[PDB]
């Protein structure tokens, strides 16, 4: 198989951008068989104050009152 | 070691249990399905203590208790508390007994009210009503009288391990608790329990662990008794068959001159037929003399006071006078006495599988070489066909002590081939 | 007892007996109709069906009173169902999620249990030894079996197989039936997949579909014949055609009501469901295994179920792009007040016309009474609006526009051919 | 082909 391809485990070669996609493009479950990477980060105008598990809208951010529970 | 992943002490005498065992501290591996169930196995209840059972779940086909044990899921509504929270019989909806014609019992089982009291516990209820052995007030000998309910139970169950009585009279701490069983008994280890003093040292294993039988035992497996006659095999048997004329031991230790044999005199009135010989007895009871049966050797337990016989012109007439059907005649057997039936036959051949003797005896080929003179004459016992040369050993096999001779690539390669280190 | 198919116009319920032709079931038809899947509940004269035109599964009675739906969301191309009669689970096979899904009919609670496949096709659940078995072909074809909860997926027969329609069960002797049709044959084996078989050569037998064992008889359904063929269970056996001309032909099923009796631990009777909530499912070597819905996992009794919103958030009936009906189906937001009931409950056809609710664009809007109305009915000649809206003041102008030369004109202004004229 | 049409 091409170093562009994974070698999926019925001989298929599937791009290393669909492996992980969510979907057995391989039609086994190779290229879905190894698919951790998946953080709780949150996109959009949202922001995550460290140390801290909420996502709130960046127009809070020194509003003039700690949103998160600690600075 | 750390047992039971990773989570347990026990002493390291280099064994393990399997993949699918749970480990108790004294060892004596449980398979996992007993562990935490109300039932004791490890006989420190490691399988059951309340640090093993605090974080351990229930199998998926398992019934679990409000106490957080696992029951098998058949155990569920079976009027039985084996939850011992009762959590298993709680909100069965049992069927209502015909109270008419049956008996419903404390623990909702249903029986026939021609069950109560019938002989045995039928309800098994936690209020055991049923069997209050309600006809007689007492139990006779041969039987210990149970305690509060007077069911007839062998003290041979005392402490067994399960309510034979269903009154605790086979569980009384008046007994086996207090001094060991009755004068005519012993104690088992494992089970706990009092048995007949004929089970203890008795040539076989009666408790559960064989405790019953604990190698020192009388003189021997052949010691027998004062009225029993021993055996060299271990056979104990009655003393009034010894030198009867048969083998009654099974190793022909009673049918010797070996031992003794000399002065067999049989008893009373029994007809002595001299004709005889050690390959069968000489006297002959008088209940089967005459009865047309050959008892001797030659038959003269017929003639000799005996009604003469008629005969038919369809059977052989022995030419001294017996008479016997075509079927007594060419066989080895000497049917007539005089052998007239076997005197003058042609024989014919032995078959396919059937070895020949010298004297022309047929006999079985599984019966060569077992130091019985089968043939008569010892043709199954012939040193050419019986010995079995020993293997030669030659170069590339090493003949060492023990007889298993070894690839010669193998001398002294510290590697026990030849059992002791023979090599 | 009589044979259950379906077809793409109807549902039929026939006569084992040849010799008979006339109908047991009325027929089950719609207006548009595609039926494929079906399966029977023997305790309540009931059969079940799939419509791949309405993507809904039904119930409905045999006299044919009290129609209903089981689900209409979450749908694509249910290629088969069967019915676990003792636990009442109905289990479906979407073809176009690629899943397998299980149903309780007591109350709608339902699971993907299987959810990776490519093709699947039949499948078949044996309730008395807890196993489910289904078909999948693509190219590496397979046939797979289950425990009834939908777990130890593990392959039984995966060599020489391409196209294995469908699958059935010999209830008296525990085989496993299999048509396969790239080969053009049928088999049979075990449960576990072993001792495998071939039935002889079957005449005409080209693409078969449908596959039923009923006492010593082998239904199956040939989409090249477009025919139902018999033959003997136990070898290539006297083809003999049951029907004839059936369009495009389904599933067969052998209604019996024998068939439908027996007791797993799922419901003995003294307690309910095996104890568990929502679901029980019969496992192998007689156990159950307790199962949970969409967004509910086991608490740690593995009986008892809780809400889990952490791993399975609840979700919506539909998109924002689309409309949820009354009915659990889903429509295009655009199809609410098109003047057609799209949902299958005229659930987007309600209160229509009204500020808030307005009529599609392709529809056509009585001014009066807020009702819309297909735009197809607008000057067709029949008063459809309440109001006669739909017929007032609309084109007369048939023009000079005229049909080609080669086509005859009517007074309609419809042309047809010159040839078609007085025949 | 085999698909359900
Ligand atoms: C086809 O099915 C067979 C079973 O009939 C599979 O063979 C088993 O393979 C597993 C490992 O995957 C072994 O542990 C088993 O012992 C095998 N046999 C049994 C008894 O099941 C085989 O792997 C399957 N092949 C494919 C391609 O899936
Ligand atoms: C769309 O228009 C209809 C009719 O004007 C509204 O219908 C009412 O809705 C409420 C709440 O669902 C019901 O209790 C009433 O019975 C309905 N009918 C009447 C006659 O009151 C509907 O509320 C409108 N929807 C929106 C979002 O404005
Ligand atoms: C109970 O037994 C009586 C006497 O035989 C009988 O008449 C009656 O029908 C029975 N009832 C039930 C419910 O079993
Ligand atoms: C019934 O059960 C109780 C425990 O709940 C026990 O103490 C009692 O001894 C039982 N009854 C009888 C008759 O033994
Ligand atoms: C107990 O339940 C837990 C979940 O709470 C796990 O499923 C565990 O595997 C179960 N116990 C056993 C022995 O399987
Ligand atoms: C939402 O979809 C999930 C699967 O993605 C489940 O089917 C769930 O039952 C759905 N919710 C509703 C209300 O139908
Ligand atoms: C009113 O509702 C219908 C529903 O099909 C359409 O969305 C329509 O476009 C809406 N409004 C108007 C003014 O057309
Ligand atoms: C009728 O319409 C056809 C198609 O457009 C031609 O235009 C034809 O010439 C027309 N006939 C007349 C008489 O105008
Ligand atoms: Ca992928
Ligand atoms: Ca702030
Ligand atoms: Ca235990
Ligand atoms: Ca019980
Ligand atoms: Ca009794
Ligand atoms: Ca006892
Ligand atoms: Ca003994
Ligand atoms: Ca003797
Ligand atoms: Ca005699
Ligand atoms: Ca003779
Ligand atoms: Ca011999
Ligand atoms: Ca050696
Ligand atoms: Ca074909
Ligand atoms: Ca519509
Ligand atoms: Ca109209
Ligand atoms: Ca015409």
């Amino acid at each position: 198989c091409s170093p562009t391809h994974f070698l999926c485990d019925n001989g298929n070669c599937i791009y290393k951008a669909w492996i992980c996609d969510g979907d057995n493009d391989c039609r086994d479950m190779s290229d879905e068989k190894d698919c951790p990477t998946q953080p709780f980060h949150c996109p959009s105008t949202q922001w995550q104050c460290p140390g801290y598990s909420t996502c709130i809208n960046l127009s809070a951010l020194c509003d003039g009152v700690f949103d998160c529970p600690n600075g | 070691y750390l047992a039971n992943d990773n989570k347990y002490c026990v002493v390291d005498t280099g064994t393990r249990c399997n993949q699918l065992q749970f480990t108790c501290l004294n060892g004596h591996c449980i398979n996992q399905d007993w562990k935490c169930d109300n039932d004791n196995d490890c006989g420190d209840g490691s399988d059951e203590l309340p640090t093993v059972c605090a974080f351990h779940t229930c199998r998926s086909t398992a019934f679990t208790c409000g106490n957080g044990r696992c029951v098998p899921y058949h155990y569920r509504c079976d009027y039985y508390n084996d939850c011992g929270d009762n959590s298993d019989e709680a909100g069965c909806l049992f069927r209502n007994c015909n109270s008419t014609t049956e008996f419903t019992c404390s623990n909702g089982r249903c029986i026939p009210l021609s069950y109560v009291c019938n002989g045995i516990n039928n309800c098994h209820d936690n209020d055991t009503s049923d069997e209050k052995n309600c006809p007689p007030h007492t139990c006779p000998p041969d039987f210990t009288k149970c305690q509060t309910t007077n069911i007839c139970v062998p003290r041979a169950f005392l402490c067994d391990g399960d309510n034979d009585c269903g009154d605790g009279s086979d569980e009384n701490p008046i007994y086996c608790a207090s001094h060991t069983c009755r004068s005519n008994e012993f104690q088992c280890l494992s089970p706990q329990r009092c048995i007949p003093s004929y089970w203890f040292c008795d040539g076989e294993a009666d408790c559960a662990d064989g405790s019953d039988e604990p190698d020192t035992c009388g003189h021997s497996v052949n010691t027998c008794r004062a009225s029993q006659f021993q055996c060299d095999n271990g056979r104990c048997i009655s003393g009034n068959w010894v030198c009867d004329g048969d083998n009654d031991c099974g190793d022909m230790s009673d049918e010797d001159q070996r031992h003794h044999c000399e002065l067999q005199n049989c008893s009373s009135t029994q007809f002595t037929c001299v004709n005889s010989r050690p390959p069968n007895r000489r006297c002959i009871p008088q209940y089967w003399v005459c009865d047309g049966d050959a008892d001797c050797s030659d038959a003269l337990d017929e003639l000799q006071n005996c009604t003469m016989r008629t005969c038919s012109a369809g059977e052989f007439s022995c030419a001294n006078g017996r008479c016997v059907r075509q079927s007594f005649r060419c066989d080895r057997r000497n049917d007539c006495g005089d052998y007239s039936d076997e005197r003058g036959c042609s024989y014919p051949p032995c078959h396919a599988n059937q070895f020949t003797c010298q004297n022309g005896r047929c006999i079985p080929r599984f019966f060569v070489c077992d130091e019985d003179n089968d043939c008569g004459d010892g043709s199954d016992e012939q040193e050419h066909l019986c010995h079995t040369p020993e293997p030669t050993c030659p170069l590339h096999q090493f003949r060492c002590d023990n007889g298993h001779c070894i690839e010669m690539g193998r001398v002294c390669n510290h590697v026990d081939d030849c059992s002791d280190n023979s090599d | 007892n009589f044979l259950l198919f379906s077809s793409k116009t109807a549902v039929r319920g026939i006569p084992f007996t040849l010799s008979t032709q006339e109908d047991v079931m009325v027929p089950v038809t719609g207006s548009p109709s595609f039926f494929v899947g079906i399966d029977f509940d023997a305790q309540h004269s009931t059969v079940f069906y799939s419509d791949l035109s309405k993507d809904i599964i039904y119930k409905q009675k045999i006299d044919g009173t009290g129609k209903e739906v089981i689900t209409a969301n979450r749908l694509e191309s249910v290629e088969c169902l069967t019915f676990d009669w003792i636990s009442r689970n109905l289990y479906w096979t979407d073809g176009g999620l690629k899943s397998v899904t299980v149903l309780r009919l007591a109350d709608k609670s339902r699971r993907q249990i299987i959810s990776n496949l490519n093709n699947p096709r039949s499948i078949v659940v044996h309730p008395t030894a807890g196993y489910m078995f289904l078909s999948d072909w693509f190219r590496p074809a397979k046939i797979m079996r289950a425990w009834s909860d939908g777990s130890h997926l593990m392959p039984i027969v995966n060599t020489s197989l391409g196209w294995p329609n469908g699958l059935a069960i010999d209830w008296s002797a525990s085989r496993l039936y299999w048509v396969d049709a790239f080969f053009d044959k049928i088999e049979h084996s075990t449960l576990d997949g072993l001792d495998r078989k071939r039935l002889g050569h079957v005449d005409q037998m080209t693409h078969p579909f449908g596959l039923t064992v009923f006492k010593d008889n082998v239904f199956i359904t040939d989409w090249r014949l477009g025919a139902i063929i018999r033959v003997r269970k136990s070898d290539g056996g006297d083809m003999t055609v049951i029907r004839r001309g059936i369009s495009s032909v389904m599933h067969v099923k052998a209604y019996d009501a024998d068939l439908q009796t027996g007791s797993n631990y799922c419901s003995q009777t003294t307690h309910a469901n095996g104890d568990c909530s929502h679901f029980c499912f019969p496992v192998p070597n007689f156990q159950r295994v307790c199962g949970c819905p969409y967004g509910m996992k086991l608490q740690r009794d593995q009986m008892t179920c809780e809400g889990d919103p952490a791993r399975e958030p609840p979700t919506q009936q539909c998109g924002s792009l689309s409309f949820p009906c009354n009915n659990g189906k889903c429509v295009p937001s655009f199809f609410r007040c098109d003047g057609v009931d799209d949902c299958h409950d005229n659930s987007d056809e309600h209160q229509c016309g009204v500020f808030n609710n307005t009529c599609s664009p392709s529809a056509f809007a009585c001014v009066r009474g807020g009702q819309c109305i297909p735009g197809q009915w607008h000057c067709d000649r029949q008063n459809d609006c309440l109001d006669g809206s739909d017929e007032q003041n609309c084109p007369t102008h048939a023009t000079s526009s005229t049909c080609p030369s080669t086509s005859f004109t009517c007074d309609n202004h419809v042309c047809i051919p010159k040839d078609w004229v007085c025949d | 082909x085999n698909x359900x049409x």
